[PDB]
């Protein structure tokens, strides 16, 4: 449904999350334009993407190009593919680059692959609203570049507020690690977050960092960012516990 | 256990995923962070975006965001640098039609922390 999510209105028939602000996807002064299946719009700095229209659980996948304004013209400084993952309550954004302005010209692009997580938005879980106990865990996706097709499993104790998971099945072998245990923690708004350090066979090798998403907190969303020996690469994070 | 590096306070710039992040400072060395540069900054990858590293000796690179100038075209100037990006710091010596000249004197245009000083223009 991506045509659609470009110019369909907010139907609230949709199921959720059915808006997601960006605010990490696109800076202050910049446009950001979105495309496809024969359709096309500019973002927005606040702006809202119809998310509603797109599918669950999937990556949904939109061409790109990123600009700014020079003397009443636009100026190309980064293109590629967009992606957006969707869950209920939470969805994030991310970023494949396939070019990027030239170092000594600008009006001219080069060819670069880069891949990095962008907005990470939804119904955030108010940290003063968590249970009290249980061990939820949470069942999804980890996603990088070029591969959608990794595997999370996390698990949260509300008891002691604490939370440890783990990726796998990613192409680059590099890109399985374990989420070490870390503290749930509250926002400057007082939602619920968590952020901690990356485990591959057993050496730290990087960070990440989850929300928690939905009244029940039923998921979670986030990103890691891995150093390889290539080197430090990002994942896109998503998962959900089962419903009854 | 030693915690050198705060919350990472970026010129030009900025952290991703601030609200997830800013609870967990102070850091140890050897954390990095995905940051951003504002519009007209880069990386020191070329990059808009980077990661910063805390280090014994703080927060590396030390200056994560720098300027990028567009020297524009010049109306009655000859336009060998059209289109081109200069880096900050980087000085320029316009070469002006005969009959013009920058203004008030000037001679060269450098690009500062803000932009072009003075604007490169021909009269």
């Amino acid at each position: 449904g991506l045509a659609d999510a470009l110019t369909a209105p907010l139907d609230h028939k949709d199921k959720g999350l059915q808006s997601l602000t960006l605010d990490q996807s696109v800076r202050k002064n910049e446009k950001l334009k979105l495309a496809a299946q024969g359709a096309e719009k500019t973002y927005g700095n606040g702006d809202s993407l119809n998310t509603g229209k797109l599918k669950n659980d999937k990556v949904s996948r939109f061409d790109f190009i990123r600009q700014i304004e020079v003397d009443g013209q636009l100026i190309t400084l980064e293109s590629g593919e967009f992606q957006v993952y969707k869950q209920s309550h939470s969805a994030l954004t991310a970023f494949q680059t396939e070019q990027i302005q030239d170092s000594e010209h600008s009006g001219k692009m080069v060819a670069k692959r880069q891949f990095r997580i962008g907005d990470i938005a939804g119904e955030h879980t108010s940290f003063d609203k968590l249970p009290e106990g249980g061990r939820a865990t949470y069942r999804g996706t980890a996603f990088g570049s070029d591969d959608a097709g990794g595997k999370l499993t996390y698990t949260i104790d509300f008891a002691a507020k604490q939370g440890n998971g783990k990726i796998e099945h990613l192409k680059s072998p590099e890109l399985n690690v374990d989420l070490a245990a870390a503290d749930i923690k509250p926002d400057g708004k007082r939602h619920a977050v968590i952020s901690g350090s990356v485990l591959y066979n057993q050496a730290e090798k990087g960070s990440y960092s989850l929300g928690i998403f939905g009244g029940k907190a039923q998921e979670v969303a986030g990103s890691a960012e891995v150093k390889t020996v290539n080197g430090i690469r990002h994942i896109g994070l998503a998962a959900k516990q089962e419903l009854e | 256990t030693l915690k050198p590096c705060d919350y990472p306070d970026i010129k030009h710039g900025g952290l991703y995923h601030e609200n997830m992040r800013r609870p967990y400072f102070p850091v140890a060395v050897g954390k990095y962070y995905s940051y951003y540069c504002d519009e007209h900054f880069e990386t020191p990858s070329g990059s808009y975006w980077d990661h910063i590293h805390c280090t014994q000796d703080g927060w590396s690179p030390a200056v994560p965001c720098l300027r990028k100038c567009y020297f524009p075209y010049l109306e009655n100037g000859y336009n060998q640098n059209h289109g081109r990006k200069f880096v900050q710091g980087k000085s320029i010596d316009v070469a002006c039609h005969p009959g013009y000249a920058l203004p008030k004197a000037q001679t060269t245009v450098t690009c500062m922390e803000n932009g072009w000083s003075p604007t490169p223009r021909c009269i």
